[PDB]
């Protein structure tokens, strides 16, 4: 049940706000939630209303292009009109849901609709129709909210007009002591599977809390944008924990720690930016595991050293690294002969990181975003790990001419062949495939919900519905409600469909923007591609220039610093080009002023095709 | 002269692919600092390496100073740093837009100038990879990503034909096919996925290209005699070499066995040619440090100019 | 006899320049014969493996499968020899003819007219007229008669490209890229029926033959009259999802002297019994007996049971790599006699042998 997402874990904390909670919505005002991203204030909401005899839960989800049609649309599924407005329950008073209220837009002239709206429906008690130019009269429902505060990079200020007549609150992080006793009920509850270690439940639960509370102590929003840390990256840990040892072998403790530590490196640290970050992030991996677990046996628990695949076996184990590169190597060879040639070269990095993109892509909901310079094998790496999957590319070609039109029908064009002829498919989105900030917005409704209701309207929603009853009526299931089959057909994309967006350039506005958005980067995984390091660049020119031979005059060997070297220690003339190559393009790049920029290597291999091209000739 | 080749290859190979879009201080500056790293890990370089005399032979280089391109030596090696790409489509990027002349002189009837923001571009684009006709386009800082899988050569070996899938179908392309882009604007915007993918050469004419023409303006006028003599004494030396070279090859096709006066006078004009070989390098060491002397005392104009 | 199992370790070795993809059998003399990768074709003796009887070039690039048959002509001017076709990725199939006597190959003709690569070619008689069937990238079951040399029927089975095929009597089976299976009607074309149930691109697939005399096969035997007169019971299919099925064959709209039809409501396959186990793709199939034995991609290849279904015996780490190829004798035509041994090919350039 912990893949679900609709559980939570009585601690003192949620049951203190449920009671004041129901005391706020019996006071018949109007309630605010602000607070952190990752609080869990939509979480212990719909705990708090779900769970409630007195109460009924409508969904609405407002965006920057949002109306009062939506609000209207959503309360005529539940109420009724006799002039008064009332529900169709008789003994449950309905309570509006309305998360992120700072993300409906200003208007043209400084204020915002929605907003206004609301307040008159909880102040005025009531609203005027527009077309018929009647008073409307509510008794029995009540407005809530959930918002972060404005000082993020995207919260519109909100006026005190509206927030006048609602009650506020803050809802902490909660504490060690909470997450801990949170955690050891998840660690219990994943280790009733393997009851031969059943005793390790706590040091695991302080474990994580620990390392999460040093992660986010440590790596702050001044240096990068996107170090958002919250406890939904915890549960994600424990959902990963789930995922591994639910298809793995017989476990033994050790491969437990390694399973761990695994996934701690593909959930928290992938998206880190920098070499000496990481090794303060390996130097906080080991001094947890030493605090908290006195375990011998254990090696090297560095990227490189910890590689889980499913590809290899029937299950999720631990691979040798040799014949893991061997299998990568021959089924990218098939992959070049059945689909387009393209000649890349295996790495250690390329593996680590088409792992991690295969483990991002068997997830259910599983969306992932790369980030990192151009021309370092990210379309190539997700197609062909989707090829490996049984996935299928729709690669959207969006060219200069274009519009919010041509984008829709390649969206509908994609969830009609995920949903009615049932095909997974793994859509890929580039940086330049976004124009303007609609297609972002389009991408928000898509990813936050499980669908855009804004692509079916009309007849277009009657011939999706007729679709659906018949693909029901095939399939053989009894589904009459137009309810249960818009349930059934999210629940179908929502297992079904895979975004992974390709960005090239962070520094820019369109991709801070991105990277900004609050319903793209909590939901996505964030990996760092980066530039390569100097060990991949070695690892790549050993490999792309022994074709060719160098060998044919007599070399002296130059004792130079350590430091100064890169390639293994130097015997040969390759290793010698090797160095020099790098050592320029490392000064290049230093003497351009690229400051904290990516640094796109493909110079460094086009340099290297020019090199074995002129030496041969 | 070959325990010194990997190190004017690599010298050469970097002057391709980095070196695009420097102007000449920066290339200077760089050069050096590569010299002197190769000198760091003991790799033999040629201490009198020029990248023209390396590379662009006097054949292709008068061929390509009678299309229309100045007699800079900036732009000739720019010319090469472009008609040397044979597997990454080059940027053309002039605001004078002077040389889609010199290459519709180069390639002559088979140059078809196209734009992105023509709107029968794709198939008159679809038809000229098609029949490999070379195609010249402008206005390249409004890139349209129709053509993604050209810039990058994303084709697939689909039997012996290759493939290439423009805009919504499959369309053939030919071997003859060569893509050139030119631009108008310095400053002009370039998606980064262009970029990355293209050999951004720039031809424009900064201070430092004045102060080279400069220099260039006072050699040609106020002594004129001596450039031109340097330029008819690199020309019969390579006719010199060249010929020497016809000799000797003569002389080993005089080896006959299925002496006489034919084996005797080639040997002898052989003998002469080697001789005016001797002389003409001999005179020739004697020459350039007037060159130097010229430019040690012609750089205050270049430096009151600037 | 049938009931043959080969030992845990391989008879012979026997080493190639480049990667083994197709490797067959001599149905009459023991020779074996070895694909490659760079389109040789070698030719090996089971007691003499260290030099090549015969190595020739006939194509320029990799050859992909291979069929060996031997003629049964009724008249004796037409001797009894072998024939063998080569497929390979140069737009073109070569077919050999082996010589007792000199030991050598020898093309007899090439067919052409395919637009892609062709990945599988299949031989058989039925009465005196020897025919070839190959499949290819471009969508065209193409069929060739060996005499006239011409095509018979191009047809399309599927969208997306077809794999391998196998032959018997006026049916052809074809696996396919678009994880989907349909049987044809040889001579008019239309589909019998499509079968659908994998997850990934169909590797190899061949037909289930009867037996005359066995104690209990429930995978071999004939189930009704109507099945008996027809002639085909199941059928068995390899797919990249890591398992082998065995299907049923539905019945069509059958009318004396005339072209069966599609039975709308009985016109899709059955899923009978699957098979799992194997770690990576299978990639060939080959039945003998009430065995069942596949290699796969685990660097292994393991023998299966038809009635119980499950594996019996296991032979893991047969190669340093991918396991590419198995064949055997056929046993349900008495003039092939089902003699015992097994033969194997890898990626890593290396063949082996089973004997007794
Ligand atoms: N008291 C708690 N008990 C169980 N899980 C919690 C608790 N507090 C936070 N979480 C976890 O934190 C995550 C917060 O996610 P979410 O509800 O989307 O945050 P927000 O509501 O701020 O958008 C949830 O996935 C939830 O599992
Ligand atoms: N070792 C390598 N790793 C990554 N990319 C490489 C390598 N060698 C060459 N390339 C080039 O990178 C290109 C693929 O990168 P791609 O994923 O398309 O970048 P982007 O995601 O920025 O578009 C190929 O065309 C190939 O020529
Ligand atoms: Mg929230």
């Amino acid at each position: 049940e912990v893949m679900r997402p609709d559980i939570v874990i009585p601690t003192i904390d949620t049951i203190k706000h449920e009671k004041i909670f129901y005391d706020l919505l019996n006071s018949k005002r109007g309630i605010i939630l602000c607070g952190p991203p990752g609080s869990g204030k939509t979480m212990i909401m719909n705990n708090a209303l779900r769970n409630s005899s007195l109460y009924d839960v409508v969904g609405i989800n407002f965006s920057k292009d949002t109306t009062t049609e939506h609000i209207l649309s959503a309360l005529h599924r539940h109420t009724n009109y006799v002039l008064t407005l009332l529900p169709k329950s008789d003994i449950k008073n309905l309570v509006l849901f309305c998360d992120e209220i700072n993300l409906p837009k200003l208007d043209k002239y400084g204020s915002q609709n929605v907003v206004l709206f609301l307040r008159q429906l909880m102040e005025k008690q009531g609203f005027w129709k527009t077309p018929e130019n009647k008073w409307v009269t509510i008794e029995r429902i009540h407005i809530v909210g959930a918002c972060n505060p404005p000082t993020d990079p995207g919260r519109i200020p909100m006026s005190e007009r509206f927030t006048r007549h609602a009650a506020i609150l803050y809802l902490g992080y909660p504490s060690g002591k909470s997450l801990s006793q949170i955690y050891e009920i998840y660690y219990k509850a994943i280790f009733k599977l393997v009851p031969e270690f059943r005793s390790y439940t706590e040091p695991f639960a302080r474990a994580s809390v620990h390392l999460y509370n040093e992660c986010k102590a440590r790596y702050s929003t001044g240096l990068q944008s996107h170090y958002l840390f919250s406890p939904r990256e915890l549960t994600r840990l424990v959902r990963g924990v789930y995922t591994a040892i639910n298809t793995g072998p017989r476990q033994t403790l050790r491969s437990l720690i390694r399973l761990w530590a695994y996934e701690a490196w593909r959930i928290f640290a992938d998206r880190l930016v920098g070499v000496k970050e990481k090794n303060s992030f390996e130097q906080l991996l080991y001094e947890t595991v030493d605090k908290y677990l006195p375990n011998q046996d254990l090696g090297n628990i560095s990227s490189t050293s910890l590689l889980f695949s499913g590809l290899l076996s029937l299950d999720f184990k631990e691979v040798n690294k040799t014949d893991l590169v061997n299998f990568i190597e021959e089924r990218f060879k098939t992959f070049c002969d059945e689909e387009l040639e393209v000649p890349m070269v295996i790495h250690e990095s390329m593996v680590d990181h088409i792992l991690r993109i295969d483990r991002a892509l068997k997830q259910v909901q599983g969306h992932m975003m790369l980030i990192g310079a151009s021309r370092t094998g990210k379309t190539i790496l997700t197609r062909f790990v989707a090829w490996l999957n049984g996935l299928k590319i729709v690669q959207p070609k969006i060219h200069r001419h274009s519009n919010l039109s041509d984008f829709d029908m390649i969206l509908k064009k994609a969830i009609s062949d995920c949903s009615l002829k049932e095909s997974r498919t793994c859509l890929i989105i580039d940086e330049s495939n976004i124009l303007e900030t609609a297609f972002l917005e389009r991408m928000n409704t898509l990813l936050a919900n499980a669908d855009i209701p804004d692509l079916f309207q009309g007849e277009e929603y009657d011939k999706l519905l007729n679709n659906l009853r018949n693909k029901t009526r095939s399939l053989g299931l009894l589904l009459d409600t137009e309810q249960e089959l818009y349930d059934w057909f999210v629940g179908e994309i929502a297992k079904n469909l895979h975004v992974v967006f390709t960005i090239c350039d962070p520094t820019n506005n369109k991709s801070s923007a991105m990277i900004s958005s609050p319903a793209l980067f909590n939901r996505c995984i964030i990996n760092w591609m980066g530039d390569w390091d100097t060990k991949t660049m070695s690892q790549v020119a050993n490999n792309m220039v022994d074709v060719v031979p160098m060998e044919f005059t007599d070399f002296i060997v130059p004792e130079v610093n350590k430091e100064l070297v890169f390639t293994e220690p130097i015997q040969t003339i390759r290793d010698a080009v090797v160095n020099i190559l790098i050592h320029f393009d490392r000064n290049f790049y230093q003497k351009m002023k690229v400051g904290v920029n990516p640094r796109s290597p493909g110079y460094f291999i086009d340099g290297l095709r020019a090199l074995v091209k002129l030496v041969t000739a | 002269t070959s325990q010194e080749l990997i190190g004017n290859c690599i010298i050469s190979s970097i002057y391709e692919t980095y070196f695009g879009h420097l102007n000449e201080r920066e290339r200077g500056d760089m050069l050096v600092i590569l010299k002197r790293l190769l000198g760091k890990f003991a790799v033999k370089y040629d201490v009198n390496y020029r990248f023209i005399d390396y590379l662009v032979t006097l054949d292709e280089k008068m061929k390509w100073l009678e299309c229309g391109l100045d007699k800079n030596d900036y732009f000739l090696e720019n010319m090469s740093i472009v008609m040397n790409s044979q597997d990454a489509v080059p940027f053309l990027l002039d605001p004078s837009s002077h040389m889609i002349t010199v290459i519709s002189n180069y390639y002559g009837n088979k140059t078809v100038l196209l734009s992105f923001l023509e709107e029968g571009f794709v198939k008159r684009l679809e038809n000229a990879v098609r029949f490999g006709s070379v195609v010249i386009i402008q206005d390249g800082e409004f890139f349209d990503p129709i053509i993604s899988r050209l810039i990058s050569r994303e084709f697939n070996h689909a039997g012996n034909r290759v493939t290439v899938e423009i805009g919504d179908h499959e369309v053939d392309v030919s071997g003859d096919f060569k893509l050139f882009i030119h631009s108008c604007d310095p400053s002009g915007d370039i998606p980064i996925f262009l970029r990355s993918r293209v050999r951004l050469v720039h031809f424009v004419t900064n201070k430092e290209s004045i102060e080279t023409r400069i220099f260039d303006i006072t050699l040609t006028e106020e002594n004129a005699e001596m450039q031109r003599k340097r330029e008819d004494l690199i020309k019969l030396n390579t006719e010199y070499r060249l010929k020497l070279k016809n000799l000797e090859k003569r002389l080993l096709e005089e080896l006959n066995n299925s002496e006489n006066d034919e084996l005797m006078v080639t040997l002898n004009n052989l003998k002469k040619e080697a001789m005016n070989i001797e002389k003409k390098l001999s005179e020739s060491e004697e020459f350039f440090p007037q060159f130097d002397n010229l430019v040690e005392e012609y750089s205050i104009i270049g430096k009151h100019s600037v | 006899v049938l009931k043959w199992i080969p030992r845990n370790l391989p008879s012979c070795l026997i080493n190639v320049e480049s990667s083994v993809t197709s490797v067959k059998l001599h149905p009459n003399l023991p020779i074996v014969f070895v694909a490659t990768d760079h389109g040789k074709l070698y030719a090996f003796d089971l007691f003499n493996y260290t030099i090549p009887l015969a190595s020739l070039q006939s194509h320029t690039k990799a050859i992909t499968s291979m069929d060996v048959l031997f003629t049964n002509y009724t008249n004796s001017s037409k001797k009894n020899y072998l024939v063998i076709v080569t497929a390979s990725k140069d737009l073109q199939i070569h077919v050999f003819k082996w010589v007792s006597e000199e030991c050598k190959f020898q093309q007899i003709r090439s067919l052409l007219g395919h637009e892609h690569i062709v990945s599988a070619v299949k031989i058989w008689q039925k009465n005196n007229d020897v025919h070839i069937a190959s499949c290819s990238r471009d969508q065209t079951v193409k069929i060739w008669d060996f005499h006239n040399g011409w095509s018979l029927k191009t047809f399309q089975p599927h969208s997306q490209w077809v794999r391998s095929i196998d032959v018997l009597g006026d049916y052809i089976i074809s696996g396919s890229h678009d994880t989907t299976l349909r049987l044809t009607h040889w001579p008019s074309g239309n589909g019998l029926s499509v079968g659908t149930g994998h997850e990934f691109p169909i590797e190899k697939v061949k037909f289930i033959h009867f037996i005359e005399d066995s104690p209990e096969i429930r995978f071999r035997t004939p189930s009704t009259d109507r099945y008996k007169n027809w002639g085909m019971q199941y059928c068995v299919s390899a797919s990249r999802d890591r398992t082998i099925k065995i299907w049923e064959i539905p019945l069509p709209t059958l009318m004396a002297h005339r072209a069966p039809i599609p039975n709308p409501t009985d016109s899709n396959f059955r899923c009978v019994l699957t098979l799992k186990g194997h770690l990576s793709w299978v990639r060939d199939i080959s039945i003998r007996g009430q065995y069942l034995f596949s290699c796969a991609d685990d660097k292994s290849v393991r023998c299966w049971d038809l009635n119980t279904g499950q594996c019996l015996h296991v032979w893991e780490k047969l190669h340093t790599g991918f396991v590419n190829c198995l064949d055997l004798d056929v046993d349900f035509d008495s003039n092939v006699t089902p003699r015992q041994m097994m033969v194997t090919g890898g990626l890593d350039c290396k063949s082996n042998v089973f004997m007794r």
